[PDB]
RNA sequence: GAGCUGUAAGUAAGCUUUGAUCCAGAGAUUUCCGAAUGGGGAAACCCAGCAUGAGUUAUGUCAUGUUAUCGAUAUGUGAAUACAUAGCAUAUCAGAAGGCACACCCGGAGAACUGAAACAUCUUAGUACCCGGAGGAAGAGAAAGAAAAUCGAUUCCCUUAGUAGCGGCGAGCGAAACGGGAAGAGCCCAAACCAACGUUGGGGUUGAGGACAGGAGUUACAAAGGACGACAUUAGACGAAUCAUCUGGAAAGAUGAAUCAAAGAAGGUAAUAAUCCUGUAGUCGAAAAUGUUGUCUCUCUUAUCCUGAGUACGACGGAGCACGUGAAAUUCCGUCGGAAUCUGGGAGGACCAUCUCCUAAGGCUAAAUACUCUCUAGUGACCGAUAGUGAACAGUACCGUGAGGGAAAGGUGAAAAGCACCCCGGAAGGGGAGUGAAAUAGAACCUGAAACCGUGUGCUUACAAGUAGUCAGAGCCCGUUAAUGGGUGAUGGCGUGCCUUUUGUAGAAUGAACCGGCGAGUUACGAUUUGAUGCAAGGUU
RNA sequence: GAGGGUAGCGGAGAAAUUCCAAUCGAACCUGGAGAUAGCUGGUUCUCUCCGAAAUAGCUUUAGGGCUAGCCUCAAGUGAUGA
RNA sequence: GACAAUGGUAGGAGAGCGUUCUAAGGGCGUUGAAGCAUGAUCGUAAGGACAUGUGGAGCGCUUAGAAGUGAGAAUGCCGGUG
RNA sequence: GACUCGGUGAAAUCAUAGUACCUGUGAAGAUGCAGGUUACCCGCGACAGGACGGAAAGACCCCGUGGAGCUUUACUGUAGCC
């Protein structure tokens, strides 16, 4: 309350809407995939069991932060472009599930 | 180690003496006591449960 | 009869009732002809026959 | 457990150590009147009456028939009857 | 298992081991009013009828039963009016009435102060009050569901989440599904269709089914009973172990030496007791009644047609849904209209098509859940007599026409041993003498503060102008927690209380007669921040 | 005089805002209820350190409020202060 | 040891006193507890002891925990007494 | 009635009071401050100039986004009626 001066959240406009079907992904960066041994097959079950992902949400997405120094096979719902490039560059493979 | 009925009955009426199981260990009871008298099996169970 | 609201153009609320369209006719209740208050919708339905 | 006519020892109070017969029993108040015990001097209007005043039943104790030592009294059954028996010896109390 | 005739002293008269008082189970009695019901009535009263019985020559009087209204059954009788019906009389039943803790529950009806810094939409709030109906719970409940990979009645807890949304898009209001749990149970009809004389039986009960072609039970699913046993409840019984000395009025305290413990909970006893008492741990116990219960028993069973019609649904007006008519689906009410019939119908948030899920317009159903006037057993870093109930001795006294409002008031002592007797006094009240450990514990009774009221007097005071003290200071009187002491104070300097509120108060602004007691930032749930601590790409339920 | 009737969103009034149980521009009692009170009053032990403001802007605002200004506490930063 | 600082309302910060209750430890008390009264006592304050009288059965201390935790004012409430 | 004596015996009020005047000062009208002036201690009967004397949280006046009663071609409703 501003004593009768029009309050701040009335002098400002409303903006936007909320998407009912908003999809939010659990995100794993490259630096978090470095805890697995070479040749590992990474899967949402393995990421959940290892403590990398607590809540899976709409699916797992791999992002490109950090350095990946281990060859892996990754099965995730989504990959960022740099994530795919750095997974394949290090000799590994990735699949979309 | 477990609920020993005869030990509990024999020690119940002695003032200053308290009886508990390994599972029932709590900080008030241990802190109040001046000494702990624990069986071998109870000691092993305590070591197992509390790591 | 059910209660509800009469609403003004400014949406001022005033309690009001909805009365049944009762009509006094003779319907032969329990074998004996008898003039009773009966709703016109009930007369349309056909459960109660006059005279 | 203390009855009229009993021989009792006074184990607490001014007359501790004295023995006497239980003259009266006041079970509602848990007091007994013991002859020669707790003598009061009352001012009679129409002299000075000197008579026993009751004392609490827990201040008297029965004497064992055999050792003549104070004893708590238990209870036993003999042919469908409850009989007082001394703890110290076990002999039945009169 | 020896006292007893309530509280509750006092006698008097009695009862009681030939078993009382007392406790529990069951019986008997149970005036009058009150729904109050034979009629009336200003409740606890008045006045009757009928039948039966006492009494009286007889009347008066009395005793007992019966007589309300509305319902229910069944025998007559009788209108307007011919049959009939309405109605009327009689017998039989004893169904309703009224009350409450009516706290929780369901329904009808339904505010306002208030918030929005005004106010009308909105909010308070479907709250308060009123009314109706019940139960030990109620309500809900067996998908025309949730959903979108499938689940499988209802309810309730956690969470989702103060999210989605609603909203003079203000103040505010505010879900649900998924997931985790408590509990867990499913069933009966209507219809087609058969048997019989439209009404009864058979049959059937759904997401495609139906028509046609031993195991289950009185907690729903049909409903009444017995036999025996069990347990528990409503009285009770047993139940270990201490002596001495000291101080004391009294020992349980101190001291010394012992004991018991499945019992060192607690209360009492002349001060503070495991061993003195009542008890405690533990064990035992029911003539009778009441339950809950198990077994036996006892019961019952072995796509041709149909599928809820004045219905669904629609318009208008409203309401309930978190949702204010809005893109408003979904549910209900009034008025008016008004379908389809498995190629059917409904929902998936306007609506259409596909797809998916379901199968309305009949009913029943335990448990998980809500509450406490109560009862039984217990508990408390809850009160301790201005507190804690209004009430420790009261819905009383008192106030009011009434509805209604509503106090104050606890403590002798261990034991009444409650002051024989003498003296003054009419008495009241005292002084002695006694009781008692104590009487300045004597009933107006534990302790007994302060205000306030008195008696005695060490210093001081009748030439003095004042918020009463303070600093300096002789004189006089005392002598301590022994301190460069205490009381008083001639005389001198300085000096307009306190609180509140104010620019500013000695203020002639506010408040307080004095003394005492009581009397005001608390708690819950959220948010944020700081300190502390644990763990750490994890932390935590 | 007696016995009755009219009741508060109401009665009654040869009318005065007049009476309705000793104050009637809307009786009394209880409940909502601790209504609301931007107003007045009150708010209880001690010491230690620091120490304001009575201004601006906006305000159905003017003895109220909000942000800024001025106080304090704690971490930073370090020439930026006088 | 040697330099500085220490008036203060609203208000911010810090440290303490005392009350009742609880836990643990250790104590006191009929050879007299709490309460009350008096005193020339101690501490920087809130406040703490001791001695004597009264009183007649409970009460301190230490550490920690919790609050119905502190009154002089409210035309405050109740009582008592001017 | 008042007044004196015997009996009985309230009240409003009240921060504590050993409570002078003048001129001044001061929240601008002083028992209480300054400077002077005046005044032995304690009653009783009287009078009302002051204690801005007592009584009632000013009825006037203003203020509160207070209330209530009343009015109307204020706004929005509504009983009723057509
Ligand atoms: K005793
Ligand atoms: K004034
Ligand atoms: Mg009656
Ligand atoms: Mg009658
Ligand atoms: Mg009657
Ligand atoms: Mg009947
Ligand atoms: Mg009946
Ligand atoms: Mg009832
Ligand atoms: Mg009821
Ligand atoms: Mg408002
Ligand atoms: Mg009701
Ligand atoms: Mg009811
Ligand atoms: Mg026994
Ligand atoms: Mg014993
Ligand atoms: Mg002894
Ligand atoms: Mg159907
Ligand atoms: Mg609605
Ligand atoms: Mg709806
Ligand atoms: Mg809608
Ligand atoms: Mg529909
Ligand atoms: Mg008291
Ligand atoms: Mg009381
Ligand atoms: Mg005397
Ligand atoms: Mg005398
Ligand atoms: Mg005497
Ligand atoms: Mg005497
Ligand atoms: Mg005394
Ligand atoms: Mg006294
Ligand atoms: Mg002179
Ligand atoms: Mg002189
Ligand atoms: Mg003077
Ligand atoms: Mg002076
Ligand atoms: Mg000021
Ligand atoms: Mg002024
Ligand atoms: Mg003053
Ligand atoms: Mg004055
Ligand atoms: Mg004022
Ligand atoms: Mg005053
Ligand atoms: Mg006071
Ligand atoms: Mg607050
Ligand atoms: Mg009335
Ligand atoms: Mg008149
Ligand atoms: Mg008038
Ligand atoms: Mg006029
Ligand atoms: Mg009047
Ligand atoms: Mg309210
Ligand atoms: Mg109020
Ligand atoms: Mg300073
Ligand atoms: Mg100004
Ligand atoms: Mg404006
Ligand atoms: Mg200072
Ligand atoms: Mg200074
Ligand atoms: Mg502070
Ligand atoms: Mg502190
Ligand atoms: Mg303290
Ligand atoms: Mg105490
Ligand atoms: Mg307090
Ligand atoms: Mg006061
Ligand atoms: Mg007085
Ligand atoms: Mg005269
Ligand atoms: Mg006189
Ligand atoms: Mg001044
Ligand atoms: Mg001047
Ligand atoms: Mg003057
Ligand atoms: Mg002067
Ligand atoms: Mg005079
Ligand atoms: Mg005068
Ligand atoms: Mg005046
Ligand atoms: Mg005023
Ligand atoms: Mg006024
Ligand atoms: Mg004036």
């Amino acid at each position: 309350f501003e004593g009768g001066q029009l309050p701040l959240f009335r002098r400002l406009p409303k903006r936007g809407f909320t998407n009912i079907n908003r999809k939010e992904y659990a995100i794993v960066n490259l630096d978090q995939l470095n805890k697995f041994e070479d040749g590992t097959e990474v899967t949402p079950a393995l990421l959940v069991e290892s403590g990398v992902v607590k809540n899976e949400k709409s699916g797992i997405k791999i992002l490109g932060n950090g350095s990946l120094d281990k060859k892996l096979t990754v099965k995730a719902h989504k990959f960022s472009a740099s994530a795919a490039e750095a997974i394949d560059a290090k000799g590994g493979a990735h699949e979309v599930i | 180690e477990n609920e020993d009925v005869n030990v509990e009955l024999s020690a119940r009426n002695i003032p200053g003496v308290q009886v508990t199981t390994a599972q029932g260990l709590n900080v008030l009871d241990i802190t109040n006591a001046d000494s702990l008298v624990i069986t071998e099996a109870a000691a092993k169970k305590v070591e197992e449960v509390l790591g | 009869a059910s209660t509800g609201n009469r609403r003004s153009h400014a949406l001022n609320s005033t309690k009001r009732r909805w009365n049944a369209n009762l009509q006094k006719v003779r319907i032969l209740v329990d074998g004996k002809p008898k003039k009773v208050w009966v709703s016109a919708r009930a007369l349309k339905s056909g459960k109660v026959t006059r005279v | 457990h203390i009855k009229k006519g009993d021989n009792v020892k006074v184990i607490a109070g001014k007359d501790k150590g004295k023995e006497g017969k239980v003259i009266a029993t006041l079970p509602k108040k848990d007091r007994v009147v013991v002859e020669g015990v707790n003598i009061m001097k009352k001012h009679q209007k129409p002299g000075i009456l000197e008579t026993e005043a009751a004392i609490h039943v827990s201040n008297v104790q029965l004497l064992d028939p055999k050792t003549n030592e104070p004893t708590r009294v238990g209870y036993k059954f003999v042919d469908g009857k409850k009989v007082r028996i001394a703890k110290k010896s076990g002999e039945e109390i009169k």
